[PDB]
RNA sequence: UUUUU
RNA sequence: UUUUU
RNA sequence: UUUUU
RNA sequence: UUUUU
RNA sequence: UUUUU
């Protein structure tokens, strides 16, 4: 049975790419403006 | 037969034909490495920060150890940058005893993190045991979505690299 | 033989040559984590919100 | 650990058995444990590793004959095998003697 | 640096022995994340190539 | 030499 | 060590 | 040749 | 060196 | 930190 177990564990895991990062929360698509308006 | 690592006959600087500059007394010169960087503040500035803060809270008592400790946990779970405002808080029992926020920052001679690299092993052991009991993770990590529960040890704003860390 | 996680001989802050700042009484300091964030309001503001609404 | 006492012999011994039954690599975290009676008296894990001047196994090749005799007698009574072997599925019960992370080859071993 | 290329063998032997005792690495390396602990010998701002070095 | 969870 | 619906 | 914080 | 909310 | 109708 020691063989058959390892065959199961290996058969049920393939293609799963770990990729320890998820996604970052910090977005900056465009920097902050910091300018004014007048008439 | 035995000898020492450096020898006078090694090639060395030669300003004068006779006199050598690097005096061979280095065999006992072993300062702890981390104390020498630039990314850490001085021994002086850390001291004055600890003295100047005490007046503006006006404690003059050893409750300061609690207040300092009450700061570092909050210093984990939210960012560290000069653009903070509002308040901060530690809790006891079930209430939310708060405090002000300004004088810690503005009476910080270089920037904040430039002081707070001292706290490396303290918070390390802290999240270690809290991870031992229950599955802990800070906010600085959850905001950036790590999958490996194991590397909570290395999630801070303030964390000082050394030659001791692993290559992972 | 048994001991505790933190030890006094751990490397720690050294303002004075003698006195240590982080007093070793942290072995029982286990606040519920979520109560400590900034993204949540305070216990105070939640209370006043519940009181001020009732009048209006 | 701040012991300054000859309990160190027990703690050292309590490490090597655990050092068998799980891997040895710098990427360990958490805790480790020995037991007495029926409880699970645990300890921390960091300072053994980080205060290891070269890497860990580079120290632990000293322990060769100790753990050897250890698993020999435990195999004598009952059918023992570590985890480092069961993770790699040996069929011959007899070669448990040569299953470690740390094991130092010599000119004495057989050719099998 | 145009002055400090003189110091080549001094700092070399220095980090050699400190690496002998304990696992030393400078900041110029840790900022650039080497994996091989062995090549701390060749991590400086100032280091003067010669015909003596190996091809690694 | 390192890299065996 | 994690990852087996 | 300079430019490596 | 700074800049991580 | 804000900004999710």
């Amino acid at each position: 049975a020691r063989e058959a177990i390892a065959q199961m564990k290996a058969a049920a895991l393939a293609g799963i790419n770990s990729r320890l990062f998820g996604l970052d929360g910090n977005i900056s698509t465009n920097s902050e403006n910091t300018e004014r308006h007048t008439a | 037969p035995r000898l020492q690592k450096i020898t006078k006959k090694m090639n060395l600087p030669t300003v004068g034909g006779k006199i050598i500059l690097s005096l061979d007394h280095l065999l006992e010169y072993k300062p702890n490495q981390v104390d020498l960087f630039n990314t850490r503040a001085t021994k002086t500035q850390f001291e004055s920060w600890y003295s100047a803060v005490k007046v503006e809270y006006d404690l003059n008592d050893e409750q300061m150890g609690v207040i300092m400790n009450g700061f570092m946990v909050w210093c984990i779970d939210n960012g560290t940058s000069p653009d903070v405002n509002g308040v901060w808080v530690m809790m006891d029992g079930e209430e939310q005893v708060e405090y002000p926020l300004k004088p810690i920052v503005e009476n910080a001679k270089p920037t904040l993190r430039q002081i707070m690299h001292h706290f490396s092993d303290a918070a390390e052991a802290y999240i270690e045991m809290r991870n031992s009991e229950s599955p802990y993770m800070p906010r600085y990590g959850l905001l950036r979505n790590l999958r490996d529960r194991e590397l909570a040890r290395y999630a801070f704003d303030f964390y000082e690299v050394t030659s001791k860390t692993p290559n992972r």
